[PDB]
RNA sequence: GCCCGGAUAGCUCAGUCGGUAGAGCAGGGGAUUGAAAAUCCCCGUGUCCUUGGUUCGAUUCCGAGUCCGGGCACCA
RNA sequence: GGGCCUGACUGCGAGGCCUGCAAGCCGAGCAGGGGCGAAAGCCGGGCCUAGUGAACCGGUGGUCCCGUGUGGAAGGGCCAU
RNA sequence: UGGUGUUGGCUCUUGGUCGCGCCUGCGUAGGAUAGGUGGGAGCCUGUGAACCCCCGCCUCCGGGUGGGGGGGAGGCGCCGG
RNA sequence: GGGGGGAACCUGGGGAACUGAAACAUCUCAGUACCCAGAGGAGAGGAAAGAGAAAUCGACUCCCUGAGUAGCGGCGAGCGA
């Protein structure tokens, strides 16, 4: 009821027992049978309700061990900005014409950051917005040391935040990570969670902790193990 | 009722106590009393009767102590109350209390 | 005194301690008074925020 | 209230096994039917060196079952009452039907063992179970005449 | 005081688990009828109480508030 | 009528009025910190005399005073209400 | 009068608690039924193909859903839309 | 061996109201009067699963003090270690 390569991937995997934050981190690359490399994921399932208007988790942390995941900043930003922001990490500035340029259809970037004088980002927003892509400070991607921001962006910088079924979602890195590098990415990604808690939760902030990678299975871990 | 004849449970005098109001612990203003009366706390004793020595016996005895009881009777097999009447074998049973 | 003239509190937004008692006919000023007054906790006038009575 | 399982049952298990039960079912059927006793020091001492002497009188019932089962499977139970054309004047239990093998045929069987769920009152064959021994069905025909 | 209920067509009330505000009552008109009638045909009209937030949109979902209704108490 | 402002203040209070008590009343002035006005000055609610209710019980906000061997806490006190 | 004790066994059925297992989600557009959030440039079948037939669910009727057979490596994927 | 009687005195089971609250229900009268049971020349109590704060004492009983004290109380009357 699989593919026979993510069938294997479903037989080496354990449902019910709990595993730690290193040892799905081996089970996270021996999963990594597709044909490229694979996104370990963190699928660490939240315990607040989204529906209520007060549990807005929306944050970021600067994972170390990189990501493997191409990040390119399409920073926004005027006034000396755009030379900082075209450095530091951000490929597409700049910096008050891209708007224009939006087709849309030139959605050639992977992250979108923007200084607060922008401004004039959010209405030009609606089909910027809706594919997660309107610059907002709320996580990281804006402000005026908009390139600092997108210093850190490179250096896996995941952000993350609640959805609709309560869950949050960030990856850690590739499947092409050895454990003890997402050792730090994994307990990195709950570290920074139960840091950015909607304080007011009925009993625990995160219900179970998934991992699984890109067409990977998933995995039940024990977080903060 | 009468005392349980293993407990001694009698019934005892206790006063019903007809409160009211919110309690201050709910911050109520306070429970007033609104009437006291004197009753009784009657023992639930029960009838228990049991084969022993080939005779049934039964005992006004609490709820609680019913497995006393049961107690009682095990351990009177280590007595020769044959063929006593019932009279004398509940006062036997009574003595191994 | 009464249900359209309401009671209500001054709070200092500063020290937040309720240094006013007073009275207001909501119909009239249907919004959160606000007053310079002299907050003793503060030991200064402060802005005093209509806090309900 | 655990109890000793003295004997195999349909919903507690077998003898040598100690169940907790609620005290109605043991101590109002089981401790007067023997089926089992409390779970006192005294007994789980006896408990062992007895499990031995329970069982053997377990395999008593089993070989009394069979050496009797095959004594009484084999002939035809006679019950002359009083009765009607499609009634019996009179009714008859498992009682009855031990003066039956007392008295007509001779050989002893059990009342209480016979399952008689409602007293016959109506004539012609019929088959019963005997059981002596759980999970040992001892059929049995009888016959009920004027 | 606490709890909860709804605020919707002139009315009653539907109401999306977010794509549309709707059923009938009332109104009017047409046919209708000797009157009364009923019927019938068709139109009637709404920030979906207000604020917001979310998500592409929210009547809906939601936070607040108001009204609103009831209940559940307590009253120095 | 308009301008600005919130003194419809905090801690107090010389002194008096009235008065069985309790209550009620008026108040300079002082300090803190402000409003107004250039300033002098006024502002501790309303031109006044009615719009009100002792204590207890309890609520709520503060205080951290007490906290039953100790530390907390329960709970109380005190201020506000 | 409801709880409880005295006060038990046997079943039958129904409402909740957590187990999981599954399926369910349809404005248009969009290939088709788009539940959202994340990762996704790849899947995958001889741990037998798109195909075609049969079996049941749903179906908002286009299909989805699963299973059995022949077939059994050709269909799908971001990208196109 | 018990029975039953014994002026008061004593426990133990039961247990009022009048009365005060200047009414009165909580409360007080009072666990008093009285009833019953038990004995006894006394009874009861009595040798810490205590007291209470000193790391202190060391069964019980009774007298004084503590002390009208701490407290309890329609925080009233009053009660009161
Ligand atoms: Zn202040």
């Amino acid at each position: 009821k699989h593919g026979k390569r993510y069938r294997a991937l479903l037989e080496k995997v354990d449902p019910n027992k709990v595993y730690t934050i290193d040892e799905a981190a081996r089970l996270v690359k021996e999963l990594a049978t597709a044909k490229f490399d694979e996104t370990v994921e963190v699928h660490a399932k939240l315990g607040i309700d989204p529906r209520r208007s007060d549990q807005n988790v929306r944050g970021t942390v600067s994972l170390p061990h990189g990501l493997g995941k191409q990040v390119r900043v399409l920073a926004i930003a005027k006034g000396e900005k755009i030379k900082e922001a075209e450095e530091a990490g951000a490929d597409y500035v700049g910096g008050e014409e891209i708007i224009q340029k939006i087709l849309d259809g030139w959605m050639d970037f992977d992250a979108v950051v923007a200084t607060p004088d922008v401004g004039a980002v959010g209405s030009k927003g609606r089909i910027l917005g809706p594919r997660g892509l309107l610059p907002n400070p709320k996580a990281g991607t804006v402000g005026f040391n908009i390139g600092e921001i997108i210093r850190e962006i490179k250096a896996g910088r995941i952000e993350f935040r609640n959805d609709k079924t309560g869950a949050i979602h960030a990856p850690v890195g590739k499947a092409s990570f050895p454990p003890e590098k997402l050792a730090d990415n994994i307990r990195a990604f709950i570290r920074a969670l139960e840091a950015h808690k909607p304080e007011g939760a009925k009993g625990t902030f995160l219900r179970s902790v998934y991992v699984t990678t890109t067409m990977g299975p998933s995995v039940r871990i024990n977080p903060h193990s | 009722s009468k005392v349980c004849e293993i407990s001694g449970k009698r019934p005892i005098v206790a006063n019903s106590i007809q409160r009211r109001g919110k309690a201050k612990r709910e911050g109520g203003v306070g429970k007033k009393t609104t009437g006291i009366s004197k009753r009784r706390q009657y023992p639930n004793l029960q009838k228990v009767r049991v084969r022993v020595a080939g005779q049934e016996i039964t005992f006004r005895v609490a709820a609680s102590h019913i497995p006393k009881v049961y107690e009682l009777v095990e351990r009177a097999k280590g007595l020769k109350l044959e063929g006593l009447s019932p009279k004398e074998i509940k006062k036997e049973l009574l003595k191994l209390l | 005194a009464s249900e359209v003239r309401i009671k209500l509190l001054l709070e200092c937004t500063e020290c937040k301690r309720r240094n006013y008692a007073t009275e207001k006919n909501k119909r009239n000023t249907p919004n959160k008074l606000e007053l310079r007054k002299y907050c003793p906790w503060c030991r200064k006038h402060t802005v005093h925020r209509e806090v309900k009575i | 209230m655990k109890v000793i399982l003295l004997e195999p049952l349909e919903n507690l298990g077998d003898v040598g096994q100690v169940v907790d039960v609620k005290p109605g079912y043991a101590r109002n059927y089981l401790l007067p039917r023997g089926l089992a006793v409390l779970a006192t020091e005294s007994n789980l001492k006896a408990l062992e060196a007895r499990i031995r002497a329970q069982a053997k009188r377990l395999a008593e019932r089993k070989a009394e079952a069979e050496r009797l089962k095959e004594i009484l499977e084999n002939l035809t139970l006679t019950i002359p009452v009083r009765a009607g054309e499609t009634k019996i004047y009179g009714s008859v239990t498992a009682k009855d039907i031990a003066e039956a093998l007392s008295r007509q045929h001779g050989v002893t069987i059990d009342p209480k063992r016979l399952a008689l769920e409602k007293p016959i009152k109506e004539l012609g064959e019929y088959v019963l179970t005997y059981k002596p021994h759980p999970e040992v069905p001892i059929q049995l025909k009888v016959s009920v005449v004027a």
